[PDB]
RNA sequence: CCCAUAGUAGGCCUAAAAGCAGCCACCAAUUAAGAAAGCGUUCAAGCUCAACACCUCCCAAACAUAUA
């Protein structure tokens, strides 16, 4: 549903945050 | 092509659009070089091919408009640089030492005051190595360093 | 420092070809 | 000199000739190969449900505002049962041909926000838009009839 | 016409002609462009002088070579010439020098978009 | 310009939460604590109340207010004066569903606080979402 | 700059050049910086009127034009 | 204990017998500890060299600095410095035996994994400080995942199967084609020409 | 290239440290912007990122084109 893909987007944003630490 | 006619009034007039010749000998190629069997068979000498990709003030056209390969866009971009400096494109001005085959910009290269020993000699670059894979009809390949 | 020309590679290669045919005729 | 050194030791010349003769040669084809030839259904079901819902529709270029100003527009149209919808036109161009909107295919591009409705407060929405000297009214379509902005003056009046 | 030479590549700006007046501190490196502005004979003259066999016939051979920088050759030398040798480089013509049928025979390769500015 | 604070109505003009943090745009904190005492009088006293205040370039005060906070609202309604520290496993206040629904009816009302959701689950999902991030167990 | 009368016909065939111009710089974003200018946008081959307060009248029929030429030409008359 | 434990300068039990510098502990492909063992990321050696104590402090120090112990653990694979490298006294003449033991060293051959990583971490997170670490090493090294390791080994199989060159080092050396074992090592029949000294040629098939 | 509101100045500790002094949860609203990945401030306020809407003096001379 809506909150499914919103949850998937928030986990992708967390992933990009954990990748952008050393940069 | 379209032009921007102005005088205060500014309008845009699509004027005298060309078209490519109706029979590519290699249809279902990709680049317009690739469509016409010209993958390695052009140089800076032939300006009828180079001039079709050039802005009328001498610069290159972008790769999306021409639809070239990436490889052939760097090759034509380099050959157009090497042909402006050999004076082969005289009418692509905005408004004297004779050269040809110049890789680098002529006002940017420091002279070789100490050419090295025979085992470490600083050579002079002639031509571009984007043009390695051309058809050489000699037996020796193109010497890119003089 | 000494470097390898095309003469030396072609010469080395034709010795390798004579060698490979020596390998063939010793195999029967 | 030792067999293991700190610098790369000079080879014997026939060692080096073997290394040059046994170099890697990559294969060359005769033709270069590069010179040869859930949320989406959430938008389809959601906005396709908005197609059957509305009797009247309108749209604008709602990119030209601030955040609290879009909050003011959101509350002043929250005062009506009209709804505003920021959604990509990338999926909306197949939406229109699905909903048999051939006069609405030249409408939806760029920055746009839907104003889907069943009750017209759109004259009073124009009364909110006349105090801001921008953000024009883009044409709508009530019950497969197109509304120009002159038709928004006529129908909204 | 040895003012009208044509180096290939950046040899006009990279190639260096070094001489030494024997005085200390008299080492003079001069690029090919600057030396071609000094004297428009000396690049072809030094090239030939380096090609010749390094012996005593070399300077008698250099006194057989007559270098002129322009179309102008003296009349006492014009009355001696026999054969004109072919130029070793084929001078590629420019876009002004292609005739119309030469341009028309080459195809336009690609359709430009109808709305693109140049 | 824009200024948003959490200045409590128990003390009008404290100092360091209003002195230097206002001392760049140029203020008169006597009017701010006067009108802020009007906001203290108009609602229940002894509470944190956020501001909206927009300092104009013509140098005038426009204090806009809505409901109380979410911190002392939930923690005081759960009777917690100093909240939990871990807030992942530790609990002090166990608040039922119907209490959260009863405070959520007077919640989706303001404009400056912009909790303007038309349904009820769109707001109780938010503040139960804040109840998971604090030390309050959602009973039933 | 004092006024821009930005005009287009979307009941007829659309032109996204002057509409993109209407979105990015005939918005309040530049007017958050440039307060004296007064846009007004009508809606019915497009047309952009520019009222210079001082001495000019800059009118652009941007049907075949693009947004970068219209914008940089506009700012070329802003620098004047 | 998800950090790098302290690596001592020299073990508690000493080594009283001096040792000859058998430099074939640098030469060639490593056998011990080439694969992962409950790891996901490592610092593979693209060449051989000697690790001192100060290298081990560069790795322990500059890894445990930038490391999340709640997200990442790490294991030494290379043991403590055990090879006693001697030096004679400074400015003294030759002879007189073999010099006294100066400092201990590990040998690391090529293809060795040095430091395994693990945990809830992606490769692109750990590329950074393992590339800084991989550049502070004495030998040429590289931060390598599991799928990048099998990626480049499958690449080496692709190179060994794609080359249109009829003459490889293996066919020439082992058959003694051009009489060429006069110039080659006996190790070049098993290194197959990809190792010269301590170095490694990845580009050479 | 854009583009950034709101529960909120997340709780506790901390003079306050608010995504950015530290612990822990890291839910949630619209269609969608992380209880926050870099500047930045005692603290703030302000700037970017992900995501939304368009998509002793150098040292052969030289030379890239004719079939090995
Ligand atoms: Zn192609």
């Amino acid at each position: 549903s809506r909150e499914y893909w919103r949850r998937l987007r928030k986990q992708n944003i967390w992933r990009h945050n954990r990748l952008s630490k050393n940069k | 092509f379209r032009e921007v006619v102005e005088t205060t009034i500014i309008e845009g007039r699509i004027t005298a659009t060309p078209k490519e010749s109706p029979n590519p000998p290699n249809p279902s190629g990709q680049c317009p070089i690739c469509r016409w069997n010209l993958k390695h068979k052009y140089n800076y000498d032939d300006v009828l091919l180079l001039s079709q990709f050039i802005r009328p003030h001498g610069g290159m056209l972008p790769r999306k408009i021409t639809g070239l390969c990436q490889e052939e866009h760097r090759k034509i971009e380099e050959c157009v640089k090497m042909a402006h400096r050999a004076g082969l494109l005289p009418n692509h001005r905005p408004r004297q030492l004779n050269r040809y085959l110049t890789r680098w910009a002529p006002g940017s290269v420091k002279p070789i005051y100490k050419k090295g020993p025979r085992w470490n000699r600083v050579r002079m670059p002639v031509g571009s190595p984007l043009l390695r894979d051309n058809v050489c009809y000699s037996r020796t390949p193109w010497k890119l360093y003089h | 420092p000494r470097f390898v020309s095309l003469r030396a590679k072609q010469n080395m290669i034709r010795r390798l070809e004579i060698e490979a045919e020596n390998h063939y005729w010793l195999s029967m | 000199s030792k067999a293991v050194t700190r610098h790369r030791r000079v080879m014997h010349f026939q060692r080096q000739k073997l290394m040059a003769v046994t170099e890697y040669i990559p294969p060359k084809p005769a033709i270069h190969p590069s010179c040869l030839p859930g949320l989406i259904r959430l938008l389809r079901r959601e906005i396709a449900a908005v197609f059957q819902d509305n009797r009247m529709i309108a749209v604008c270029q709602n990119v030209a505002l601030s955040a609290e100003d879009k909050l003011l527009m959101r509350h002043q149209l929250r005062k009506h049962k009209i709804l505003m919808k920021v959604f990509p036109n990338q999926v909306l161009k197949p939406f229109l041909e699905d909903s048999k909107y051939q006069n609405l295919l030249p409408l939806f591009v760029g920055h746009n926000m839907l104003l889907v409705s069943e009750e017209p407060k759109v004259k009073e929405m124009v009364r909110i838009l006349r105090t801001v000297p921008f953000l024009p009214l883009l044409g709508g379509c009530i019950d497969d009839t197109i509304l120009s902005r002159q038709g928004f003056i006529n129908y909204s009046k | 016409n040895t003012r009208h030479i044509a180096f290939s590549g950046n040899k006009w700006e990279q190639k260096v002609y070094s001489s030494h007046t024997g005085y200390p501190g008299g080492f003079r490196q001069v690029t090919a462009a600057q030396l071609h502005l000094r004297d428009p004979v000396a690049i072809v003259k030094l090239a030939i002088y380096g090609m010749l066999p390094k012996n005593l016939h070399r300077r008698t051979m250099m006194e057989r070579l007559h270098l002129f920088p322009d179309e102008y050759i003296p009349e006492d030398i014009l009355k001696n010439l026999v054969e004109e040798l072919p130029q070793p480089r084929k001078i590629p013509k420019r876009l002004d020098e292609y005739t119309q049928e030469e341009i028309d025979a080459f195809p336009r390769l690609w359709t430009p978009p109808e709305d693109y500015r140049l | 310009g824009v200024i948003r604070a959490i200045v409590r109505a128990g003390l009008a003009m404290p100092g360091p939460p209003l002195g230097p943090v206002l001392g760049q745009r140029g203020v008169s904190i006597n009017q701010f604590c006067k009108e802020f005492n009007e906001r203290t009088k108009d609602i229940k006293e002894g509470i944190p109340l956020p501001t909206k205040i927009l300092v104009k370039p013509d140098r005038t005060f426009e204090i806009k207010i809505g409901q109380p906070t979410v911190s002392y609202f939930l923690k005081a309604a759960a009777g917690i004066e100093k909240g939990a520290r871990q807030t992942g496993k530790e609990v002090a206040g166990l608040v039922t569903l119907k209490h959260v629904y009863e405070i959520a009816r007077i919640k989706a009302q303001d404009e400056a606080f912009a909790l303007q959701d038309v349904p009820l689950s769109s707001v109780v999902r938010s503040i139960i979402g804040s109840a998971r991030s604090l030390g309050i167990r959602v009973v039933k | 700059v004092k006024q821009v009368r930005v005009q287009f016909c979307p009941f007829e065939k659309n032109v996204e050049s002057t509409r993109t111009f209407l979105q990015t710089v005939s918005s309040e974003k530049v007017r958050s910086t440039n307060l004296n200018c007064s846009v007004i946008a009508d809606v019915r081959e497009p047309c952009v009127d520019v009222l210079f307060g001082d001495g000019h009248r800059l009118i652009m029929r941007g049907a075949h034009l693009t947004a970068l030429e219209m914008l940089t030409a506009f700012a070329s008359h802003i620098r004047a | 204990k998800p950090k790098l434990r302290f690596i001592e300068r020299a073990p508690l039990v000493p080594k009283v017998r001096r040792e000859p510098k058998n430099l074939s502990d640098i030469r060639g492909p490593s056998t011990e500890a080439t694969e992962f063992t409950e790891g996901n990321f490592a610092i593979l050696a693209l060449g051989g060299g000697y690790l001192h104590w100060g290298h081990f402090e560069m790795m322990r120090l500059t890894i445990n600095r930038s490391m999340d112990p709640k997200n990442m653990f790490a294991i030494w694979r290379v043991p403590a410095p055990f090879k006693p490298i001697t030096r004679k006294s400074v400015g003294h003449r030759m002879g007189g035996g073999k010099g006294a033991i100066d400092h201990y060293v590990t040998p690391v051959k090529a293809g060795r994994l040095v430091v395994e990583m693990g945990g809830r971490c992606e490769f692109e997170e750990v590329q950074g400080f393992l590339d800084q670490v991989a550049h502070k090493l004495p030998f040429a090294a590289k931060a390598v995942s599991r799928g990048t390791l099998e990626k480049m080994r499958k690449d080496q199989e692709e190179r060994e199967r794609n080359n249109q060159n009829p003459w490889t080092f293996e066919r020439i050396a082992t058959a003694n084609m051009l009489g060429i074992r006069k110039v080659l090592s006996p190790y070049d029949l098993t290194h197959k020409g990809k190792y010269w000294g301590k170095f490694y040629m990845p580009k050479r098939v």
